[PDB]
């Protein structure tokens, strides 16, 4: 049989906000930088890049008219994005990697101050830290599709622009996250 | 196979009684070298949906050697591994562990038999080309695993009366939970053994689960 | 729009009103191809024909019939003027920098270069500094000294931040922190000190400048765990 | 949820616009030219918080018209999640309809970033008692920015374009009371649906 | 909190203005020509500062009329935040509910912008020891600024142009000793609702 | 010496035959071995030579749901006072001299700063009380 | 290959490592060199296109600086605009400190900053020719000993 390897290049144009999990680091982190960002213990940065790409399918393709389950609810193992993204049995043909950088955390990766401000009196009334990623950082991913049919490079790319109009990781609505994907597909029989 | 994998992103292994694996099996690269076998239609993968074929762990290696037995201890240099390395994630109403990135893993595939090598040459190919994606929550991208060498030795047995790996022989007071997952069968089941404990290989579950050392 | 003809297409957009070639009877703005009595013989003769090297001869011709002829990133120029006419182009000899933004490719001289590498050198320049990684008095006298400048806001916490940083560069980087701070200005008449608040005149108001930089001179000499434990009481972070 | 909203916001400077530097690496390599740096990219361009003066203005305006609007400016404050600015810029559970872009500027650090000389005078003696340096963005420096509505609803478009003349009077930016910041905003808008990718 | 103050300040120019310019760069690129070039914007109009000038008037009148203000001009001089100069123009916990735009010429460079010789002259001798040359803006040039009171009290209109007539009687920027500056203002100001985009 | 270079030399340019680059790397003496490495690498040892400088009882439960009723006391209070706790109280009640800013939770001013205290003295009681009692009196309360 | 053709001085010690900042050109035989190579590729092929000093010591130039710092005849404005017009190269600088010492034959006004004190005519322009011989050997050195000599008198160069 054939498969589907689609390497995706990710260019950062508005900075990358994704928060940190490990627990321990989280708290290492705290006592300098209250959002730290998501980072491998190689200084590398870490995208969750398989939830974006299934909830901007499901939410194109529920508006479109199709049937898709709406996760946020058990997946249904029916619809288009049950058979590429995955159910509860049936496993997704997509494997989606993480989007690892390919630069280091030293270069990439700012600690910037917001602000929370008073509305009348005009003035800081709260501070924090986070993490962010620099703009131009440069991302690296391939998402591999088992037994792939003819609707399988359109909706990849067509999810692919639906996160470059909203954006990935978080601090979505503040301006974070808005990239550029690059992509470039290959069969490998 | 004599060879180097690194953990490129991390992985998650749990077990039962709230524990995790502090680094991959056998078992594990046995699954997913069958998955990419039957994905590639290489007349191997009825060979994998067999349990019992011995016709085909993944331990930490060191600052020297290999870390050797929930602790690891080093045999020369006597480094510490386990209960550093495990980190708890929370992430979206999840509450999982796994095993930070960037650290080095034995190769541990020995072909008995001459006739699939270049079966397992091939696979190994596709690995030195895409890597092999071990645990839990593989698409996720969790589980990444690079070679960094890569190289065929022949190996003589044991000549002697240490098991590296766990081992299943009769009653134990342990416990070792594996599981088969057929795809194009939707069958899976978590079947349950008791075993023996840690500290050819085989000795008597399984081909890729018995070792000695 | 888009009529047709012998082979003729006449697609009428808004901006202007191509021909891919009977003819019509419209204005033919641009005209896509004996024929010179085809251009003869249709009305409002064409802003710039678009025309295998007869073609460049039969351009001549178009020249000569004195039409225009072409024959098959925004960027812009930040150049001069200069100019010369060599075999019948007007030219330019000028070597520069093909700058790649965004949305923009421009072209630019040596000099924008110059600019970027006097800025790249000021920047270089401060980085690597010195040898990057006195008096005394006791540890008491040095609490209630660093009590009673945090009270009237001499040293702030972020006077002790950048002391905490120049001391973790060594003990040369903090000895020149101090002795820019404490500078009194020639030509001015003012240091780097935050003025204490409170009734004061200029006397006292330079014995306490003198006192601040006695005890952050006395506290350079202490190792790194007396000064951490005598500043976190101050600055927690 | 078959429509967004598109808002192409194109903004221009009538007077000299500062917003300060977040980022504590770029922040503390340009002190040592610079007192107050502008904040901006990694590619060289301004950025400007723009979720923050939208949502400002909203909540001044909004509160002062009478409407059930709650206060997120205070120490901690909570959104309530019932009036409409919690449902067009977010609430504590729900998310914010309104993905506002960034404001990218279209031309980088040398075109548009200028280092200046503000001043602290002496009332009696009239003498420069301090200096300090600071960047601006200059006056006609254009930015761009996307607000992408999700779920939309007919009042949005009149809320965010009220919200755009009210920056337009006070300002966007920092040292707004010195008479930074003042703009003039173009509206774009436009019905997409979301399978336009499809 | 519900209304706000609206000033639009509409000042013409008496005798010549100059105001420095700030730009580093504008500086190096203006001083081939004019050794004191003018504040100006990047489109061609004249920039001055106007929020100091306000409250540095603002601070020299309460301070001769005894009232408690803060003087923000010493070095490093923070505000306390009781005064009431410190309520208009800010501190260090509160903003200035007066936000004060600058002052833009109505016309551009090249037309109110005129560039000028300047000298000093031996005493004994009576010879033009040195020269300079110093861009001014002429007389009769028309500027406009607007102020917003955020909150509005009482006496903040009639503190607002008592510190406009001081600017005029003292000069609003540059080299105001030797007569530079002397400016007038024509005062415009209504209460304007909060809520006035709210459609 | 011998001389290595650490910078990469897959970007360059093509000017008048020669492969040229704009670098702005810094050259390394190490022991009759010397390189020209990127400014990451300063970046990475400025930070390892920082991280090396681095290397150096009803009434009280009622007052508890009062407090967690208008969430002054809230979810990860509870939990941050189980990771503890002295030092911890300290510093989560500790009034900021400049901003007047306690790091609690907001709820007249009067009855906020009763409010805090009695947060403050519910707080420092409870680690009196002994593990277990404390631990099933806050579990039900934020279960974690 | 390396041929590192620069002067491997200006050596500091950050941590344990004999660093030096430096921005140069990687040219491939591999061959970093300096911004000189730049200015004579540039020259050579600029021109190949449009084909249709005194030496005083460095203590003493430290001591001079020095002493005509404190008597204001080379001043913060003054070493800011010769560093300026040394990093715009050997031949501007030398231009512009002909410029700033040249006697104005109708008025004999030097451009430089006057001497603040007592100083008569002989003597003043004594310092006047030591401000000149001075800045002009100055110019001999390279750019990060011009940098190190002047980042004292102004600390914002
Ligand atoms: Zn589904
Ligand atoms: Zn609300
Ligand atoms: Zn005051």
């Amino acid at each position: 049989k054939t498969m589907k390897k689609i390497y995706v290049t990710m260019k950062t144009l508005s900075p990358l906000y994704t928060g940190e999990v490990r627990r321990e680091d989280k708290e290492a982190a705290q006592k300098r930088v209250n959002f730290p960002v998501r980072k491998t213990a190689t200084n590398k940065v870490l995208i969750p890049f398989k939830g974006a790409l299934r909830s901007a399918l499901e939410i194109m393709l529920k508006a479109k008219g199709e049937n898709v389950c709406d996760t946020g609810a058990r997946p249904c193992g029916r619809c288009v994005t049950c058979s590429l993204f995955g159910s509860m049995g049936r496993a997704g043909r997509a494997s989606v990697d993480f989007l690892i950088s390919n630069d280091t955390k030293e270069q990439i990766v700012r600690e910037s101050t917001h602000l929370r401000i008073e509305r009348q009196t005009k003035s800081a009334s709260d501070t924090f830290k986070g993490e962010e990623v620099i703009e131009g950082a440069t991302f690296t991913a391939t998402i591999t599709i088992s037994n792939p049919q003819e609707k399988d490079l359109s909706l990849i790319q067509s999810a692919l622009k639906f996160i470059e109009e909203n954006g990935i990781g978080g601090w979505l609505n503040k301006g974070y996250g808005r990239v550029s994907f690059e992509v470039k597909s290959e069969d490998v029989a | 196979i004599k060879g180097i994998l690194e953990s490129i992103t991390g992985f998650s292994i749990p077990l039962d009684n709230g524990e995790y694996a502090l680094y991959p099996a056998g078992r594990h690269l046995r699954g997913a070298i069958g998955y990419i076998a039957f994905n590639l239609d290489l007349p191997i993968s009825s060979k994998f949906l067999d349990f019992d074929f011995d016709d085909i762990d993944l331990l930490p290696i060191s600052k020297c050697k290999i870390f050797y037995p929930n602790s690891l201890k080093c045999p020369s240099c006597n480094e510490i591994y386990g209960s550093s390395v495990l980190r708890n994630i929370m992430a979206r109403g999840l509450s999982y562990k796994e095993v930070i990135e960037g650290k080095k893993y034995r190769l541990s595939i020995i072909v008995k038999d001459e006739k699939y090598l270049n079966e397992m040459e091939a696979i190994i190919r596709y690995i030195l080309s895409y890597g092999i994606y071990l645990g839990n929550k593989v698409s996720k991208g969790y589980g990444k695993f690079k070679i960094k060498e890569y190289s065929i030795v022949d190996i003589l047995p044991v000549k002697d009366s240490l098991l590296l790996s766990d081992a299943i022989i009769d009653n134990g007071e342990k416990d070792i939970v594996f599981s088969k997952k057929e795809i194009s069968s939707s069958k899976f089941e978590i079947i349950r053994k008791r075993g023996k404990a840690k500290g050819f290989y085989i000795g008597y579950g399984g081909l890729g689960f018995g070792e000695i050392i | 729009k888009i009529t047709f003809y012998n082979n003729s297409v006449f697609i009428e957009t808004h901006n202007g009103n191509y021909l891919f070639s009977d003819m019509p009877d419209g204005n033919v703005d641009y005209l896509i191809l004996e024929l010179i009595d085809y251009i003869e013989r249709l009305k409002y003769t064409p802003y710039k024909v678009f025309l295998k090297e007869q073609r460049e001869i039969l351009a001549k011709r178009i020249i000569s019939k004195k039409i225009r002829v072409e024959l098959p990133k925004v960027v812009l120029n930040i150049n001069t003027d200069n100019m010369c006419n060599f075999a019948s182009y007007r030219l330019m000899p000028f070597s520069g920098f093909i700058v790649e933004k965004d949305d923009r490719i421009e072209i630019n001289d040596k000099n924008w270069f110059d600019m970027i590498w006097n800025e790249e050198y000021n920047k270089m320049r401060s980085q690597i500094v010195a040898e990057d990684f006195l008096p005394d008095m006791s540890h008491d006298k040095i609490i209630e000294n660093i009590e009673y400048l945090f009270n009237i806001k001499i040293l702030s916490k972020n006077r002790i931040k950048e002391f905490w940083e120049e001391f973790c560069k060594g003990q040369k980087a903090a000895i020149k922190y101090i002795t820019q701070v404490h500078r009194k200005n020639p030509n001015t008449g003012r240091r780097n000190w935050n003025p204490p608040e409170g009734d004061f005149t200029d006397n006292e108001i330079e014995k306490l400048y003198e006192t601040a930089y006695n005890t952050l001179l006395s506290l350079i000499k202490y190792d790194k765990n007396k000064v951490y434990n005598i500043l976190i009481n101050f600055n927690p972070k």
